[PDB]
């Protein structure tokens, strides 16, 4: 009659790096990453850089911005003409046009300020390194494969068998198109880990852009908190992106955003410490603690701490209440 | 040597009273407690140095499988009734006593009429009068004590601590039978 | 003459709350005797082979109870004995907590059975090392009655505390509360005999209710009684007491359609998943007034279910319509 499983949900907002767990409790606890399956991943790494890049090249039109250097009009076109499902080679009529358009002071006039438009955070970490990429030989890195974009809309269910125990680990939506599922899996649910993009605070969502992206984790977490049937289930908040954050809070102030913060600018750390603040008092029942932890998904090592603390915490919590 | 004894019985039948009175020696100080939690006595019948448990069922009598909990390897039952109220009566052959022989098979039960000095006072006469009953006599009590098959019926009152000590020397050599 | 007796009201009242506040202090520290006496000491001596197996199933989740005792509920209970008012409203506030005394109630009859037959030749042992005047089977009740007698307490204070104010409405609900959770205690025993079903009944949310309904389908007649959690719905075959497991559907994806083709008594229960496919069962009641009342309460569970759904694809407006409820 032995009952050794643990549901897990990951929930948040979308692009808060919830598939970016997955891909690190796989690396830690699972099969890691061979090459025949990085290779699977080229595909979806030359689609990410076109899709960034027609990102900003519409951009341009959009917010009237000016390329420098006129031969970029061309370049720019052909670039915004590929289909980027099919797309399954980085070949050279292309990749010389998008190099020359990353290198425009123009299209980086329009990256500086891409706040007021939907471009995704791994942007920077492929189009300066195109060469590796642009590469016929090349095979992407670990990290390449950590740092892909395929957003999820289902509810893919990932195990992972670990000191006797399995933990059965929930990959659900982000959009506001989704969440009507996620109520499906909110079965026998032991803890509900979510993730918050410590860099969402100063942009806008991408489903309706009239609203604050962390107004809207904020909100979502209430909603979530308080519904009752996670009552009987801890809750453990991962505030997401600190190294975005970390360089972002240099130039994009927090307290033009929210003027609560009554703290320093550019001080990396006390913008966290307030943004947490927020989070942690929407907890209402006052007989519970609600875990917290600064992460940077991408971060394999730092992810190994975490989430090795965590389980120590977890599994305390449900031997004490006679789930295992 | 130590034994179990459950005691059992209709809401404010003087269950947590007559337990206060024997474990102390006192009357409850003119405020009459609630939760006598368990309570091991070291009471001396026969010249045998017994160590007798005591469990209170207070409160839990509105709850059909609850009380079930309390009643494994136990060795003696001081089921009981109040003298000032017939309804009390009612209840032994009705709901205990079935109930009992169930969960303890062959396992001894005394019969206990608890305020016993309620019987002469008038005040309780003319409330239970205008109810048409009247306070249980000690020759309805002793035929209520055989007809379900007890091992000795007692009364006592936890005002007087009258018979207490006598039931609980009854509750502790029938605990050893 | 009538002041008088209004303020012999209180002190009466402080009397039956001051027992409670008292009693909570030395059942913190009965439960400290089982949590960091029997179980400390035996993690640090080691488990026994007879028992290795079934280490945790003595101690249920009592470890649970006892932390939430010690480290909320009776500092609470402290701030209660100098602000009386405050108690009704916090007995309240945790009606959700009190369900780790079903659990506990229902993995009571494995301890038994788990204590009485493997290690009473081992008990006495620990018994005699940490060296209590109390048995180790006398321990494990404390919570079973405790719970039961938190009903007690607060009808006491209900008696003598009536004079003191008419905020009786706050302890009208107090009570309330207080007996409906030694009422899913009890009726979670009987439920406990619910064989041939994959989950645990416990983490299932409340058992709102229970009755006998006749269900048919496109025909299969068929006397079933179904019970209604707040995450599930099980139908189930009586066996004249103890059931079986038929079928379920989780309210999840559950719909509703009552008063069928006319009827009172007779209303439909629908099953339309993600991944499965389409359900549907008709239940006919006894008592018209028992159907009406399913109705009413399952088109409720969904109504706000649906709220919760509406609220998830628009949070933060429906956090804006929240605060102002609060306010
Ligand atoms: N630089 C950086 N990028 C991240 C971090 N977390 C996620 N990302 C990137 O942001 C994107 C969103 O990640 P994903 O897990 O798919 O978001 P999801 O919709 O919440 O599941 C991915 O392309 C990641 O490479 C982080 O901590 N730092
Ligand atoms: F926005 Al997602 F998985 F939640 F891509
Ligand atoms: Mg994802």
């Amino acid at each position: 009659r032995s009952r050794r499983e643990l549901k897990l949900l990951l929930l948040g907002t979308g692009e808060s790096g919830k598939s970016t767990f997955i891909k690190q409790m796989r690396i830690i606890h699972g099969s890691g990453y061979s090459d025949e399956d990085k290779r699977g991943f080229t595909k979806l790494v030359y689609q990410n850089i076109f899709t960034a890049m027609q990102a900003m090249i519409r951009a341009m039109d959009t917010l009237k911005i000016p390329y420098k250097y006129e031969h970029n009009k061309a370049h720019a076109q052909l670039v915004r003409e590929v289909d980027v499902e099919k797309v399954s080679a980085f070949e050279n009529p292309y990749v010389d046009a998008i190099k020359s358009l990353w290198n425009d002071p123009g299209i980086q006039e329009c990256y500086d300020r891409r706040r007021e438009y939907q471009l995704s955070d791994s942007t920077k970490y492929y189009l300066n390194d195109l060469d590796r990429v642009a590469d016929p030989s090349y095979l992407p890195t670990q990290q390449d494969v950590l740092r892909v974009r395929v957003p999820t809309t289902g509810i893919i269910e990932y195990p992972f068998d670990l000191q006797s125990v399995i933990f059965r680990m929930v990959d659900v939506g982000g959009q506001r198109s989704e969440r009507r599922k996620w109520i499906h899996c909110f079965e026998n649910v032991t803890s509900i880990m979510f993730l918050v993009a410590l860099s969402e605070y100063d942009q806008v969502l991408v489903e309706s852009d009239n609203e604050n992206r962390m107004e809207e984790s904020k909100a979502l977490f209430r909603t979530i908190i308080t519904y009752p049937w996670f009552q009987n289930s801890s809750v453990i908040l991962f505030l997401n992106k600190k190294d975005l954050l970390e360089e972002k809070i240099m130039y994009s102030h927090l307290v033009d955003y929210f003027p609560e913060y009554d703290g320093p600018q550019r001080d990396a750390q006390a913008a966290r410490e307030f943004i947490l603040k927020m989070f942690v008092d929407l907890n209402p029942d006052s007989d519970k603690i609600i875990y917290s932890h600064f992460t940077c998904a991408t971060d394999t090592e730092n992810i190994r701490f975490v989430f090795a603390a965590v389980k120590d915490t977890i599994l305390q919590l449900n031997l004490k209440e006679y789930n295992l | 040597i130590r034994k179990k004894l459950v005691i059992v019985g209709d809401g404010a039948c003087g269950k947590t009273c007559l337990l206060i009175v024997f474990s102390k020696d006192q009357f409850p100080e003119v405020y009459v407690p609630t939760v006598f939690e368990n309570y091991v006595a070291d009471i001396e019948v026969d010249g045998k140095q017994v160590e007798l448990a005591l469990w209170d069922t207070a409160g839990q009598e509105d709850y059909d499988r609850l009380r079930p909990l309390s009643y494994p390897d136990t060795d003696v039952i001081l089921m009981c009734f109040s003298i000032d109220s017939p309804d009390s009566l009612e209840n032994i052959p009705e709901k205990w006593t079935p109930e009992v022989k169930h969960f303890c098979p062959n396992v001894p039960i005394i019969l206990v009429g608890n305020k016993k000095d309620l019987r002469n006072d008038e005040h309780t006469r003319r409330e239970l009068a205008k109810m048409k009953q009247e306070p249980v006599k000690p020759e309805e009590g002793r035929d209520m004590a055989n007809r379900i098959g007890a091992f000795g019926y007692m009364e006592c009152s936890a005002k007087t601590k009258d018979g207490v000590r006598e039931v609980f020397e009854m509750a502790t050599r029938a605990a050893l039978q | 003459s009538e002041e008088e007796q209004k303020k012999k009201a209180l002190e009466r009242s402080m009397y039956v709350l001051s027992e409670l506040v008292e009693t909570e202090k030395m059942y913190v520290d009965d439960l400290g005797q089982i949590v960091e006496g029997y179980m400390a000491t035996m993690a640090a001596q080691g488990v026994p082979e007879s028992l290795r197996g079934r280490d945790r199933i003595v101690f249920g989740n009592i470890q649970q109870i006892y932390e939430w005792h010690r480290d909320y509920f009776l500092q609470e209970l402290q701030r209660c004995l100098k602000d009386p008012d405050w108690l009704a409203q916090l007995f309240i506030k945790h009606e959700r907590r009190l369900h780790m005394y079903v659990v506990y109630c229902q993995n009571k009859p494995k301890s038994e059975h788990v204590v009485s037959e493997f290690g009473d030749s081992y008990f006495e042992e620990l018994r005699q090392q940490l060296g209590h005047r109390l048995q180790l089977n006398d321990l494990l009740i404390k919570p079973v009655q405790r719970i039961m007698k938190y009903q007690l307490l607060l009808k006491d204070f209900l008696k003598y505390y009536n004079r003191a104010g008419m905020d009786t409405a706050d302890l009208e609900q107090a009570v309330e509360v207080m007996c409906f959770v030694p009422k899913r205690c009890n009726d979670m025993m009987t439920l406990g005999r619910l064989r041939g079903f994959e989950g645990k009944l416990t983490a299932q949310g409340k058992l709102l209710g229970q009755d006998t309904f006749w269900v048919t389908e496109p025909s299969r007649g068929r006397e079933r009684r179904v019970f209604l959690f707040e995450q599930i719905i099980i139908f189930s075959e009586a066996l004249g007491p103890g059931y079986v497991y038929k079928n379920s559907i989780k309210v999840s994806c559950l719909g509703l359609e009552g008063n069928l083709q006319g009827d009172p008594c007779r209303f439909a229960l629908t099953s339309r998943g993600p991944e499965g496919g389409i359900q549907r069962y008709v239940l006919q009641a006894a008592d018209p007034a028992i159907s009406q009342a399913w109705i009413k309460h399952v088109a409720q569970i969904l109504e706000s279910q649906r709220d919760f759904l509406n609220a998830l694809q628009s949070p933060i407006e429906y956090q804006r319509r929240e605060s102002q409820t609060n306010s």
